[PDB]
Order: C-alpha cells, then structure tokens, then sequence
C-alpha cells in the first residue's frame, strides 16, 4: 500500500544542447533555424511588374525589351539574369546607384521633354543594333540626332528641358563615340564637337571620341549614358555641336517598392515577404540558412545546420 | 538542476502518455493536470516569443553585376560580423532556454511532490525511491483524495501514528 | 522555479512594510513582524542587476543630415545601422526577458530558504500545514514568537511536553 | 538559490581536497572524514561541459589597409562599423560570463542541496537535522555503518527501532 | 507562526523568458524616452556656425566671416547653412565636409601669391557680397584680364608650405555661361590650369554652356582641394579660369561635429547628440534617434522595456 | 553520533563576475580572452610569398625591386611596410581597389602582348630611377615609347592585345606626364597628344599634360598608372600619339590567397589560422584582446582586459 510520484518519458526522444550538456535528450523539440523555402517566387497580396529580359536602365531608355516596361506601378520589381539594358554597345556611369534606384521605387511615369529641332536636323536616326519588329530602330525616350544632309556640319544647338512639377524627375541622355574619323564627319560634320549640359544642381561636358575599338552587336561606336535628378522648378540646358543623344521623354520615378533580384518562377497562390535570388521564405522561426544575402522582412541568417529548442524535460527511461 | 529529475528517481513511465507528471500506486496509474499545464504553458511561452521576432531590408550586394571592389569586400566584411553575430545570439539562446527549460520541468515536478509531502504530513514516510509510502489501508478514494488536492490528515494521524510506533 | 510564491503560499501580505519575508496567534495577541536579512539579501542581489545595468565608445557622424549623400554608400549605411539596431534590439529583448526570470525565481527562492531554516529550527516540535504555516503543539507566549524569529529558539526545551501534544 | 553552501553551511572545508562535496563523522571510535564521488563529478561534468562550449571558423579579409591610406568617408564609416561590431561583442561577452557564472554557481549549490537530501531520505527516521548540514544520529553507527551510509547500500529499517526509543525519550 | 511574502495593490508588469505578461511589484525602465530638445553645450568650447557652411569657412563666402579661423572641441551645423554664395560645387564635397566637422580648430596662412598688372585680382559678383555691396570669396581671388576682351598671360604660382604640418589648400575654377562673357574676361585662348604636387597631379579646363540663373547667376564656379605635407610645395600653372587661394587652411586636432537645428542650451551637460536636442542618461539603450553622435547609448526600436525591480505580486 | 555535509575552500579565491554581484569569491576560475600573441607569421602549411619591399602593384608594372615576384603561386600572400610600387613618380587609379584585388588573389601568371612597334618610335627608353642591374632601367612589364629622334613628332600608333584565354586577364597600362614644354616636344613632338583605349566592356580617352611640379626620386615627370580587366576572347585596342606607356606583358590573377600586412618575420614552423601587423594568433580561446585588425578565422576583439569565468563559492 503506498503511491508513486514519477515524470513520462517517450520511446523516442530527440537531442538537444544545452549550457552545460551536448547531446542532452529531451521529450520533445521544435527548430529555430529553417532549412527549406520555396523555391517559387510568391507573389499573393503583391501587385508586381516582372521585367524577364528587361534591364531596370532599359526602362528609363527604352531598350526594346523593356517597351512593355516602359511605365507602370508596382509593389515588387524583379530583376533577371541576363536582363537586356542596351541594343547599340555602351555603358552607363553610376550604373549601380541608379539600378537600385530603379528597384527601390514603386512605379515610373514618363513625361515628353517637347524638344523640337531645326530644318537641318534628322532627329529620326536608326540603327541596325536595336531592333523593334524587323525594322531597324532606336531607344524610344531618346533620339539620335543626325544632320539631315550627310556630311555638313551639325549646327548649334540647344534644348532646355523645364520642369513644372512638385516632385524631382530623372533626366537621361546619352553620348556618341564613333568609330571611325569618317562616321563622325557623316554624322556632324569636321568641326570640334562638345556637349554641354546644365541646370542648378548639375554641371558637365561632354566631347566625343574617335577611337578604334572591337564591335558589340556589330557596331565599333559606343553610346555612354549619363543622368541626373531635376529637381521642381528647376530647368535643364543641352548645349551640343551634334553628338547628344537627346531625350524625347524624362523619368518620374514614383513611390516605394521592394526589388528583387532573381530566376525563380513566380507563383500568386504562396504567400511571403521574404526573397532572395532563388525563391522565397516564409516562416515562424526567427533563424534561417538558406542564403547569406536576402531581401526585405527576413529572418536573421545563422551559418549553422540546426538548433533544437526542446520543448519539455530531460528523456531518461529504463 | 533539482533532485526530482535524473536524480533519486532512476526512471521515468513510459507508459504515460497522459502527461508529463503522474501518480502510480501499489494498492488493495494517474497523472496531475495542474502541474502538466503549468509546465506546458511556459514551453509555450517561450515558443511564443520565439515565433514571433523584422526590420524590412534592401539588396545592397547585387547579383547580376559585379560591384565596385572595395565596397564590396566592406559589404562582404560587414555582412560576415553579423552572421557571425547572430549565429553565437542563437546558440547561446537556444542553449540558455533549453537549460532553463529542464531546469524548471525538474522544478515543477519538486513543487507538487512537495505538495504530496506536505498533504500526507505525519501520515507517510519518506523513501529513498521517490514513491512515498502509506501504513494505513487507504482505498482508491483516499489516493483519489491525494491526488484532488482535498483530503483529511487529522482523520488518519491517531491511526498511522500506531503503525510508525509499533 | 522554485515552489514558495505562486506554489502553496496562496497570496501576499499588503500590510508588511519594511520587509520582503511572520504571522502568529497564540494566546496574548496577534502581532505582525519582517525579517530583516533575507529581504535585504534579495534587495542587495536586485541593486547589483542595476548596477550591472548602468555602467560607451564615441562614435562620428557619417550620415550627411542636411545634404546630399551618395545614394549606393547611403544604401550600405542604412542596411548596416538598421542591422546593428535590430541585434542590439534582440539583446535588449533578451536580457530584461532573462533578467525578470531570474529575478522573480531568485526571489521566490529566497523565500524558501527562510522556510527551510524555520523548519529545521522547530524540528520536532512543530508540523507544516503547507500554506507554509507552522502548527506549534504547545502554545508559545510572544517571547517565544520572538525567539523564533530571533534565531535564538533552543528546540530541545519544548521538545518533550510537545511530542505528548503530537501524539494525543 | 539554494539552502546551503551561502546558507546554513556557513563554511568550507578546506583541509578535505579530494572532492567538491563531503562527509564528516563523530562516532565512539573516532571522526573521519571521507568524500562522495558521484555528486563532485556532477558538477565537474557540467563545468568541462561549460568549457567544451567555450571552444568555429569564420574567414575575414582586410578592409583597412595598414601600408596605405584609405579613403575619408569609407574609411571612418568603416571605422564605424567595426566599433559598432566591437561593442557588441563586448557586450556579448560580459552578459556570457556574467550570467554563466551565476548559473554555475547556483548549479554548484544545487548538487549540494542533492546530496543532503539524499542522505536525508536515506536515512529517515533513525536520524534528525539541526539546520548546520549535518544529521543527529541517534542510533549507534559503527564506521562500516558509517559507510554503509556512504555507499547508499544503509538500510534504515535495521536499526529503526533503536533510534526510535532513543528519539522518544 | 506563520510565513509570507508583500504585496501591492496595484503592480507594474514585466516581460519574462517565459512570460509576457508578468505582474511585479515595482520596476524600472531599461529604454531612456522624450530627451531633452536642446544642445548642450557645458564645458563645451563650442563654435556655431549658423547660416554659415563648414567649406564656407575654406573658402570665406561672406555669412562666414565671423568663422574664418578659430578653435573649439564642438561644431554645431545648421541646415540651410550657405556653402556657395556664388553657384557652384565641390569635388569630394563629403569628405571636406567630415573633416572639418571632425577638426579642433582651423588657423589661416596666406598662400603669397601676387599677379602682374595685366592681371585684375579685384573681381567681385553681386552673387556675394558685404556691406550690401557686390564682393567676393575672402579666401580666394577672381583672376580676369584688366584690359576688357584680351588674353590672359600664362602665369605661375607656387604655394609652398613651409609648416611642420599638412595644409589644406583649396581653389575654385570658372566655367563661364557664354562663349561671351568668356572672351571678354580669359580671351581667345585655349585654357587650362594644371595643379602639381609631390602627392597631386591635376588638370582642369574651364566649360562654356548655357545654365539656368542660381542666385542670379548662370556662371558657375566649381571647387577643388589637396593636401600639402610638410616641406612640400604645390604649383598652380595656369592660363585663365582659376580661382586662385589668397589664403589656405590647416585643420587642428579633433572636435565632435553636430548637425542640429535645435537652440544651445549653455548650462546642461551631454555626451550624446542628434537631430534635435541631446540625451542625457544612464540607461544603455534609447529610441530617440536611430542616428546619434557622440558618447550615446544603443538605439532599439522599442517603446518601451520593463526591468522587474522586485518579486512576483500575489495578491 | 553526527553525519555531517560540506565543500571544499581555499585561502586564495578567485573573484569573478555574476548578474548579481560584480565581485563573487569563487574556488577557481579561467579567462576567456587572449592577450598573448606569437609576434612571429606561422606560415607552415601554407605556400606563402614574403615580398619584401615589393608593393603588389610592382609584381603587375614589374617595379625592379619586384623582379622576385613577377610571376607565382600561393595562398598567403605577405605585404610588408616599405613595400615599393613606384621607382617612377606615380600614381594609379583605384589604388586599393587593384590592390586589394592583387591580395585575394593565389597567383599571377603574365602573357605577352606581342605589341611591335616601327622604326619611328624608341621603344627602349629608360630612367635614373627604376635601377636593375647597375644602369638606367624601367618596369619590366611596360615598355616607354618616344619619338627615335630627340624632336619629331611621334607617329600616330595601334596596338591590339587579344585576349585567347579562357580566363580574364589584367592589363595594365601607363600615361606620362611631361614637367615642361621643352621636354614634351623632345619626348613625343610638337603635335597635340591623345591615347585612347577600348574593348568590349571598357572605353577611356587619356591626355598628356605638362605642368610644372617638384621632383621625386629627382624627377618632375608624372606616369599615372590605369588598368582594366579583359574578358576571354575579347580585344583591347590602343590608338597612340605618344605619352602612352605600353604594356609588353599581362597579367592573368589565379585563384584565391589571404593577404597579409604584417611587420613580423615568417616562422615556417608554425601552424595558424589568425594573423595581424604584428604576429599571428594561435589559441582556444573564444575573444581576444590583442588587435581591433586581425585577417583570416580569428577569435573576436572585445574592449575588456580581462573576463574570468568561474569553474562554487568559496567561503573559508
Ligand atoms: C642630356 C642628358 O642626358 N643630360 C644629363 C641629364 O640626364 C641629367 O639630368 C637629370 O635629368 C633627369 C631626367 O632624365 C631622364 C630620366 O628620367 O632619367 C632621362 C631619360 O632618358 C628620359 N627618358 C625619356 C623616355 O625621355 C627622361 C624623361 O625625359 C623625363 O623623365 C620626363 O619627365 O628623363 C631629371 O630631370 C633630373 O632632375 C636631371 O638632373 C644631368 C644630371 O645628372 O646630367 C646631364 O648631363
Ligand atoms: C571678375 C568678374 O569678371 N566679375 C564680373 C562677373 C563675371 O564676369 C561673371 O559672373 C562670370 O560668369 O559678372 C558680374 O555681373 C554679372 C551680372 O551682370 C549684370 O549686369 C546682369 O544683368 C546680371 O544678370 C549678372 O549676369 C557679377 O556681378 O558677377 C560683374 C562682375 O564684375
Ligand atoms: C526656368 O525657365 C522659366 C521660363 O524660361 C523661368 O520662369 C519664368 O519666370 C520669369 C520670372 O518671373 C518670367 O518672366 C517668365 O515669364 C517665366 N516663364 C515661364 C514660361 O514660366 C524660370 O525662372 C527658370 N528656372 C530656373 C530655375 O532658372
Ligand atoms: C578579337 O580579335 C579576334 C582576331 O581578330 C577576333 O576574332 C576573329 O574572329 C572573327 C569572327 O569571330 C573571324 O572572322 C576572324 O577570322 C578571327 N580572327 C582570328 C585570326 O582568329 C575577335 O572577334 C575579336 N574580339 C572581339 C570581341 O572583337
Ligand atoms: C583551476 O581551473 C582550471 C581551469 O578549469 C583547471 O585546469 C584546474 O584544474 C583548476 N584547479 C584545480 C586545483 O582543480
Ligand atoms: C620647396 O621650395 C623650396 C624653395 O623653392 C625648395 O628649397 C624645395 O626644394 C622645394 N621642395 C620640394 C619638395 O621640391
């Protein structure tokens, strides 16, 4: 006749750590750390714009690829590998700081700088480098301007964009670099050319060079884009021997949204705010080790396998 | 760490499935609701706060184009001290809170076998087992009465009294 | 943790002042007292928490306030110092959370320490109904109570006239 | 936290060095003193378990360079993080050694209040505490007896009758 | 003889490893909140800049004449302090601006330089200006030809440091609005100005182009700076369109730099600075301001932190 | 008949650090920070490259005193505090970012560029201050182009490096800048100077220009260093009027090294993991106290002297 005071224990148990104790059993133990995320990009309660083999630059330009990206408003902007920026070979300075400035917004509206040109002018120069259908064509907010007449010299001129909003807007124009000695005197004539440009906040030149140089989708000649932030208020001069590369529309990029930067297919039934360049995570757990490098409302990255919080007492039987 | 656990008891019931902490008995198996639920509830508390922790973060590394080279062995640097940080926040957490953890589930199970203890009173002795011992007959309903929490030890004492002295 | 606070004392005492740990009865009166030394070990263990707490390296300014700042570096400053703010937010978290447990357990410990050197000082002559109360079987003027919590209670002079007590 | 190394043990004993945790007697023949292994090498498992946790990579490169100069805003927003890294660590490591000491010692003590109340509930009746750590045996105890206690073979029963009539009277 | 623990009518509730809810008898709060607005400034050798820019000390634009030289362990900046009273820019403006912010003090030398007399020195714009009359950088030189329309000479000018510490050495160049207005104050020529050191090579054309009018003006005057050791000496080769340094400037020791447009309490002390006021406490962690400078505690992003001061309360 | 239950003391207890109490006598107890360093480069175990004097950017331009270290293979690559980079009075842009580059890096292999050059042109000249074997020398992988004759005008020029690889390769190319007039027409002619460069992915304009500077190394010229990186089967193409300083030779940056920059001289019997300017760090300790600037897989610094942990307390 007497009674017994004892704990349970399981057939099973799981090991832990402790302060004082590795490969400490217990009952029971749930992880901190999630392993696996899906390898979908979710997409569910965000409206989205994907860009595929559209380049963030290509939309403030107007690469064909990005014609259909050329305005829109999104909650979430995603970037691909091999995304096109440029049809005609060139590069952009301070790419890195405007890309991102591209992903951190949540939408572009498009605005015509009205220029207008002289009689002496052909402001409808194509190229070969970017096409649109089958035709021979050109980036859509820019114009190549040409003399209308090969060979005479490109006369001096001058555009001032002004801008009458309440918010800044970015202005992007490019510089031609021939290849040869010849193509240039075609194009604006002998004399010495020079570009200027200029508003409150920004000074700069700009001369053309003649250099030989291998061909990027067969073309030798090279198009460097330049760009700045016009603030309300404030006006824009051209000055240009013939060279500029010359915005027909300006840039006003518009709220704030979340870049990404990735190849995974995207998926509208899953849910998540948590993305890297392989799918997405979501879950309870506070930990994570899947990717180093993330973006958004994400879970602090630990580099290690597992850690087991054990969820009751010490698993000690027969 | 308390005596309950790994320590004068050399065992614990598989057989219960029931609950964490129970009661067995030779007589001529039952488990405590009271102590299971408060040694649930702070497993779950913590579960709670674990589950719960996010500041919204941007890419500063890019990965489709190569970054400037100095920038990019400090973001490199920078993001490496964090993970480092947060790998050891994490072990020292789930190390901290599992000690704490068996801990208080031994604490939990000495609370109510003081409990036991301090309601038998003189009535039973202590053993070297953890399974208390009664010298008088006490039917499915006095061990019903221990486990309750309502009982009577003025009502066995001048009996058990003469079972501990003779 | 441990049992004392929220296991079987079943409420606390708004009319003690002046102490964190005595009730009697016997026959004279009833009178109320605070044992000095264990609040006091209590209460020296929480200061030094405090102390711990209120024990900073310079740091330089390298957001531009009132200007301009180069939108990638920015970028990089911003994901760094909202970084450091988020651990050191997880540390706050995580030390008052570890901090108020030890503090509450400590304390309900510190109770049943004084349980426990009560019990072991009565001994014999008295029993433990488990509200924490001790049944005294042979009265005990208010000297006595004094005595008790005075440490100076010899157990041996009651023990005899209370063990008749315990048996009949 | 627990009863007894701060408590009602006011004081060590020094000259016993063999274990973290002892038994001294009086007995007709004489007092010896002698040590529990078990409850000593408890503690001194979880103190090296301690330690094992104490003792993996990472690699680091240079992000400040010693030989030449470094530009102004990287370089002091550089030195910026790495002071911010820094007192975080400090940190990390003074919260780390201040709380694992706590629990050490009141682990410490823990194993003690074990092993008084195993001895406690082994000997039961036969024997009494005043609140010094140490149990009135009120029955004979022969040295084998003694360590019969020691060994945790004791059986109380055997001599519960002697004790008692003593205890009584 | 019985036991028991206090209580309080009315508890204060902490948070707890296990427990988010835990009513306690007293606390006190581990977060410091709604800190003073105002700077102070005790003990403090401060130096308010006001309407005055940092660079604008370099260079002498004219809301900075009573900031030219001076010494002090604080540099209170405002917001729309003026940098250019003549439009403009700085290259590497950032890093001039964070290491005056982290100077002691700034002490003028005069550079030496002299010009013939087919050079005038004395050029001045309404752009700036003292006494409510057209003036200049007090720092620096217009050089334009004193004959209306003629070429600038080819000329020379070495500033040698002769110290036992580095200066800093800056000057402006002029990119004229029209190709007249060019003519009129360089000539025909073809310009350039070459700046060369033992630790700096650098060449600079000035640009024709049309702008839109800041302060009323649509010439621009863009600024550069070096640093020139001990026993090095730096030449300016240069043909029209330089700003030439009169003076120049060395930086000394360090100072605690504050942005803040908050009013300078001179009877408080502090460690710790941000946008608006100051923090003073012994609290390790504040939300005020995830940006601060100085001695500070840690920012975290929460309202509110419990410290549970005494036991759990059972009423 | 007593039984009675206590713990060991000492006369000497170590004081250490709780939550509660900042001083708690304890039995005995243990630190966890370092503050003991080797003060020697434990570089056994590890195919290592001491460079001496030779600053990174040397083994790329091929600085004299860099002749060693034109060509290698390592894993640790150690810079040292009077490395040279520059006989010549110079500069090269993104500096660190090159440098850095060159210091991640586990060997560098150079290719020829096969660059020829007609009977106009001196492609042998040299300087006073980039010595050899005794006599006037240059970096060995460029190569100083001036006119033949001390006053005509340099030839209008075109050199194509192709890259045939299939990795990326480094080049390297130079741009002096005269002090005088006198001297730029004797160097490269009356006529008006531009270089220019381009492939694929890089496109640069580079002009001469003479201005008057003090002398270094007893020098007032200037060569201002720039480079690019080329991708496999891509050309990079200079177009030259004179003051271009031509690269003979490529460089190709292989695999990955740690970069070290240390005073302490090598022990090549020490094995470790943890290094800084001084010394190296060999320990099982979790922090250290030693450097705010350690490279590889080191324990953490802390700003604390000291940071005992007990291994109960002691009470006599
Ligand atoms: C005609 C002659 O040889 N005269 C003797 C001088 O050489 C010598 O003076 C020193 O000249 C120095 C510059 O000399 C070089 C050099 O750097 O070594 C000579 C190089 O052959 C020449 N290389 C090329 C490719 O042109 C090089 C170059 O022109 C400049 O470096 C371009 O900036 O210059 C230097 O200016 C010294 O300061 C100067 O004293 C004197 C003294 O030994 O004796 C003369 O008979
Ligand atoms: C040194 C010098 O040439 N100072 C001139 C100055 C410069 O020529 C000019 O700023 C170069 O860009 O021009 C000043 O006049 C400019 C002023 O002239 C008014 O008449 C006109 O109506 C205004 O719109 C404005 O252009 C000047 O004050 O800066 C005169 C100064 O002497
Ligand atoms: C931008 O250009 C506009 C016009 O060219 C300038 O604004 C004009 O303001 C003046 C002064 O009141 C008026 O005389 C004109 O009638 C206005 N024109 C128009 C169409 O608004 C404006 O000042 C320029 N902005 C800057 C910053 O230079
Ligand atoms: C680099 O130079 C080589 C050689 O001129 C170019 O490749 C040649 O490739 C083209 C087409 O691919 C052939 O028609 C030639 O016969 C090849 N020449 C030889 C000798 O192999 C190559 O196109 C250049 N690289 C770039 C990107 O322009
Ligand atoms: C003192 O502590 C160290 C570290 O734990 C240990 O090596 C040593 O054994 C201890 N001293 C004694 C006497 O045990
Ligand atoms: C600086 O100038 C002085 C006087 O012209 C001259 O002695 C000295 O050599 C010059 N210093 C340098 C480094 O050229």
């Amino acid at each position: 006749d007497k009674i017994c005071l004892g704990h349970h224990a399981v057939a099973n148990g799981t090991i832990v750590k402790t302060l004082t104790n590795e490969q400490e059993e217990v009952t029971n133990a749930t992880e901190t750390v999630e392993s696996t995320g899906i390898n979908r990009l979710c997409m569910k309660g965000r409206k989205h714009k994907d860009l595929g083999n559209c380049h963030p630059i290509g939309m403030l330009i107007g690469t064909p690829a990005c014609d259909l990206h050329l305005t829109g408003m999104w909650d979430t902007l995603i970037e691909r590998e091999n995304a096109i920026a440029y049809c005609y070979p060139g590069a952009t300075v301070n790419v890195e700081a405007l890309r991102q400035k591209i992903m951190e917004s949540g939408g572009i509206n498009k605005i015509s700088t009205g220029f207008t040109y002289g009689s002496s002018i052909n402001s409808a120069g194509t190229t070969r480098a970017c096409m649109r259908n089958g035709g021979n064509s050109f980036y859509a907010e820019l114009k190549w301007l040409v003399s209308k007449s090969k060979g005479q010299n490109f006369p001096q001129t001058t555009n001032t964009y002004r801008n009458t909003d309440t918010a800044e807007h970015l202005i992007m124009w490019g510089i031609h670099h021939p290849s040869s000695t010849q193509e240039k005197n075609d194009l604006y004539g002998t004399q010495s050319l020079s570009i200027s440009v200029g508003s409150s906040t920004y000074r700069n030149n700009f001369v053309p060079v003649v250099g030989a140089r291998p061909q990027v989708n067969g073309q030798s000649g090279r198009i460097d884009f330049h760009w700045t932030l016009v603030q309300p208020g404030d006006n824009i001069t051209f000055s240009h021997n013939g060279g500029l590369i010359a915005p027909s529309r300006v840039s006003k990029l518009i709220g704030r949204g979340l870049g990404i930067q990735s190849d995974a297919p995207i998926d509208n039934n899953c849910e998540s705010k948590c993305f890297w360049r392989g799918g997405s995570i979501n879950t309870r757990l506070p930990f994570q080790n899947l990717s180093p490098r993330t973006v958004g409302q994400c879970p602090k990255y630990v580099n290690r396998r597992s850690l087991m919080l054990a969820t009751g007492m010490r698993n000690v039987p027969e | 760490l308390f005596g309950a656990i790994a320590g004068f008891l050399e065992n614990g019931w598989e057989g219960m499935v029931d609950g964490w902490y129970g009661f067995r008995h030779q007589n001529a198996q039952a488990a405590d609701y009271k102590s299971t639920q408060a040694a649930i509830d702070q497993i779950t508390g913590k579960l709670n706060r674990l589950v719960e922790k996010n500041t919204e973060f941007e890419s500063i590394e890019s990965e489709f184009s190569e970054i400037e080279h100095q920038i990019g062995n400090v973001i490199n640097w920078t993001k490496d001290s964090i993970t480092d940080i947060w790998t050891y926040q994490a072990e020292l957490l789930v190390a901290m809170e599992n000690q704490h953890t068996i801990d208080m589930a031994d604490s939990e199970m000495l609370n109510l076998y003081e409990r036991v203890r301090k309601q038998l009173r003189q009535n039973a002795e202590e053993d070297g087992k953890g399974c208390f011992e009664i010298y008088h007959a006490c039917d499915d309903s006095c061990m019903e009465s221990i486990r309750n929490n309502t009982y009577d030890h003025s009502q066995y004492r001048e009996e058990a009294l003469l079972n501990r002295l003779n």
